[PDB]
């Protein structure tokens, strides 16, 4: 439902991140 | 850490914020963008949809890796429809 | 000899005898050297036709009598071949005895001693000395509540070791902290530590104490708040 929306709204029209990996046992998030 | 790959007149707005936006066309050197936005530690990569039949294979080698995050975007004109395909075969693989 | 001694000393003077035999296995070794001696065609393993029947004679002599005040009971020590149960010299000796206490390669590789390892190990006349009278009332309450904890502890800690710590659930965490902690400090006394009945008893508490008063449903509501820390 992200993907969809994005695609609309996209089609119709200092700043960095930080990520820090949380983890759920086998990979992390 | 943000980089953008794409056409000019639909990425360059991106060029406002932080974003190390390219203009890349090719279909090694796309990787070879993402290869060294691969070695710098950029979170997030958006990427035009247009360009990313061009190398499909370096975006499935860090897609088991956590970064970069690449994702797939429509540019001005329109997506391929790399969404309806992604998460299609990715739901039924799994389950 | 000895248990003929050790029947001289019960049945004839009244007094509570305790008979510990070691190496059983060498027995056995011993056993078979005289039967090719007599030409006598082995019956399994290598070992006599006899070998139950033999260890039955010396065995199954042990116990108080009607009328007397003796007593006689029998610790033997087997070493069982390479670490198998199924090998004919503690596989026999189970249809004799009453119960068993099996040492771990494993807890003794670990530090623990004495390396008893509880769940394989057994004693089926257990309940006959626990309880008022003979021990604390809580005894037969206590001894299922540990060893069921145990388990799940082990469990616990199998499934932390695949899955990661934060796959459990912080009591399931809990649970693998008592199952450790109880061997180290519950099971690992030493050679040369002596342990009463009543210090080993509240110390099942002490470490029960751990664990939430939920779980503990092996336990009543006179002996639970009656000894719990």
């Amino acid at each position: 439902e992200l993907r969809q929306a994005i695609e609309k709204e996209t089609q119709t029209a200092n700043v960095s991140i930080s990520v820090v990996e949380k983890n759920i046992m086998s990979v992390k998030v | 850490k943000i980089g953008v790959v794409g056409d000019k007149d639909s990425v360059s707005p991106f060029r406002l914020f932080g974003f190390d936006v390219q203009h890349g066309t090719t279909k090694t050197e796309i990787r070879k963008t993402i290869d060294e936005m691969a070695k710098n530690e950029y979170g997030v990569i958006y990427i035009t949809e247009q360009c990313a039949n061009l190398v499909p294979e370096t975006i499935e080698r860090y897609k088991g890796q956590l970064t970069p995050a690449i994702i797939l975007i429509p540019s001005h004109q329109g997506t391929l429809g790399i969404g309806l395909e992604e998460i299609q075969n990715s739901v039924e693989k799994a389950v | 000899m000895a248990l003929t001694a050790a029947e001289y000393l019960a049945y004839e003077k009244g007094m509570h005898v305790l008979v510990i035999m070691t190496d059983m296995t060498n027995y056995a070794e011993a056993l078979r050297e005289i039967s090719a001696a007599r030409r006598e065609v082995p019956g399994r393993r290598g070992y006599p036709g006899y070998l139950y029947t033999n260890l039955a004679t010396l065995f199954e002599r042990a116990g108080r009598i009607r009328g007397l005040k003796g007593s006689v009971t029998q610790i033997p020590i087997l070493t069982m071949p390479e670490d198998d149960k199924t090998h004919p010299i503690p596989d026999l000796t189970g249809y004799i005895t009453e119960g068993q206490i099996i040492l771990t390669r494993e807890l003794y590789k670990s530090g623990i001693q004495p390396p008893i390892d509880v769940l394989p190990s057994l004693s089926r006349l257990k309940d006959k000395g626990t309880g008022a009278g003979k021990t604390r009332e809580d005894h037969a309450a206590t001894m299922n509540q540990l060893f069921a904890a145990y388990a799940q502890g082990k469990q616990a800690k199998e499934l932390a070791v695949v899955l990661g710590e934060s796959a459990l659930s912080d009591i399931d965490k809990i649970y693998a902290k008592f199952a450790e902690r109880f061997e180290n400090e519950y099971v690992n006394q030493g050679f040369y530590t002596n342990r009463t009945i009543t210090e080993t008893l509240d110390l099942g508490w002490e470490l029960l104490a751990m664990l939430p008063r939920t779980e503990l449903k092996r336990i009543k509501d006179d002996l639970l708040d009656k000894y719990l820390p």
